[PDB]
């Protein structure tokens, strides 16, 4: 729960190049499977479990 | 859209009859800040930034200004650089006043050159005002002062370009940038 | 509100046009309601708005 | 003092913060 984005998910902090004004990142089905970190700056990817 | 590189133009007016009859939005780009403010300005026949030149900068631009009941200060706005083609695009949708903008080196003649270019955003704050003229503001940097008259010494290469609702199919990179896009109208 | 009348609130009872969503405007010019131009004083065409 | 030329490929911005 980053900006009250709830949901389940496992982070891997990927090599994703965001960009200032960018947070969120979602999929073909939009769904939000990359986040940016609120107080630090690095990239973490929500990923489903098993 | 310009590529100029002597910082001739460093702010733009935005206002419906550009007078103290109605609101106009004053946009001014200095060297190490920028002043945007909404008030009552009285725009004259030819609004233009004067320099004693250096440092000492007079708004020759309006005559009066009472309301002032907006301003905004971000000093971070738009020069990209002294070292060639800044793109800003401006939008005014219901009442927020959206900024776009955009460095690309210009390695060509003087044309606009192919490729694509997405521009980024730049700040987006409500204003209020219905927009329908504007006009560029250049420094005139006639090697002395100048009076607030109109047609001053202009002996001593911007785009203009109009947007319209297009339906656009944008293409990302691997990377997230934007390297296509397909006008479908 | 006061006992002898507070007249510190206007709410602009005329304008030309539908104003837009979120938008302000503050203009306390004389309102041209007829043909002849309103010279900025009161007139039998053009009264105070606010 | 006014030239016409045309937009090829440029005028495009992102739309969202996505």
């Amino acid at each position: 729960n980053f900006n009250g984005l709830t949901g389940t998910g496992v982070l891997t902090e990927s090599n994703k190049k965001f960009l200032p004004f960018q947070q969120f990142g979602r999929d073909i089905a939009d769904t939000t499977d990359a986040v940016r970190d609120p107080q630090t700056l690095e990239i973490l990817d929500i990923t489903p479990c098993s | 859209a310009s590529t100029e590189k002597s910082n001739i133009i460093r702010g733009w007016i935005f206002g419906t009859t550009l007078d103290s009859k109605t609101q106009s939005l004053l946009i001014v780009n200095n060297a190490t800040n920028v002043v945007i403010k909404v008030c009552e300005f009285q725009f004259c026949n030819d609004p233009f930034l004067d320099v004693y030149q250096w440092m000492e900068s007079e708004f020759r631009v309006y005559s009066s200004a009472n309301n002032c009941t907006f301003e905004y200060v971000s000093q971070p706005e738009g020069k990209e650089g002294n070292f060639n083609l800044r793109e800003f695009v401006f939008k005014n949708i219901d009442g927020y006043f959206k900024i776009y903008s955009k460095h690309t080196p210009i390695n060509l003649e003087r044309d606009l050159p192919q490729g694509f270019s997405a521009l980024e955003p730049l700040v987006d704050l409500p204003i209020g005002i219905n927009i329908t003229r504007f006009q560029t503001l250049l420094a005139l940097h006639r090697s002395y002062l100048t009076p607030v008259d109109s047609s001053s010494g202009w002996t001593a290469a911007y785009y203009v370009g109009y947007l319209q609702p297009r339906t656009f199919l944008l293409k990302y990179n691997e990377n997230g940038t934007i390297t296509d896009a397909v006008d479908c109208a | 509100s006061k006992p002898s009348g507070n007249y510190n609130y206007l709410y602009r009872l005329l304008r030309k046009s539908k104003l837009k969503p979120f938008e302000r405007d503050i203009s306390t010019e004389i309102y041209q309601a007829g043909n002849k131009p309103c010279n900025g004083v009161a007139g039998p065409n053009c009264y105070s708005p606010l | 003092t006014q030239s016409y030329t045309n937009s090829f490929t440029r005028g495009v911005y992102y739309p969202d913060k996505v």
